[PDB]
């Protein structure tokens, strides 16, 4: 696997494709 | 933290499997 | 606003929509 | 839960805020 | 609902969510 | 090109593609 | 119209130029 | 226009509606 | 990781994803 | 072929590298 | 057709619209 | 090659139907 370089909805669909149905959270800071 | 790291940043695959439930 | 069918990606792209910097969970084994 | 509310059946984009932090 | 930064198909995207069976239109300036 | 099947945020991304610019419509009640 | 053209049949980029404005 | 100030800027959901059939 | 059902663009996002620089190919009718 | 695996039937990150160059 | 600007993901999308069936390789400089 | 001019320029749909197999 190649490093990655995701921003906004980029990093969602990644964490979809490598989590699959574990699912995953989405914690950006504030 | 992640969100940021990858944007700003690169990470890897095994970076984000630590998000997965 | 409307109610569809949201699935897999789509879903995840929609949480990412609604929740953005508040950041959300998406655990479907619950 | 999520799945088989939005999926399976259709929600809202106010019933997909329920899973906002 | 948060606020959005859309840019490209990102904002065809939110659109598509958004509008549902009501459709859209997407008019960007000439 | 090629024909195929094009549905909900897939037909939207295409016609984004396609049009671009010039804008476009989504009216799938019609 | 749209639907019933390119995704309940198939329909090509030629035919989705016909919904550009 | 909507296109431009959702990239150059911001917009809500609910300006988005504003699109909408 | 996980196992799930690619397919269409989402297949091809997850190419992209996996593959990256290194590129791919998509090839269905193999 | 990369459909009748991933799509058809299911498959891995790890395998969805078989395609990579 | 228009004149597209594409990066990372979204020029895969484009690929896999434009090719179909054909199926396309993806190949980025090193 | 095309990856980049597609993001560092622009490109047309025509130019990526040379990658189709
Ligand atoms: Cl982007
Ligand atoms: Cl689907
Ligand atoms: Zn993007
Ligand atoms: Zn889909």
């Amino acid at each position: 696997f190649v490093n990655q370089h995701l921003c906004g909805s980029h990093l969602v669909e990644a964490l979809y494709l490598v989590c699959g149905e574990r699912g995953f959270f989405y914690t950006p800071k504030t | 933290g992640i969100v940021e790291q990858c944007c700003t940043s690169i990470c890897s695959l095994y970076q984000l499997e630590n998000y997965c439930n």
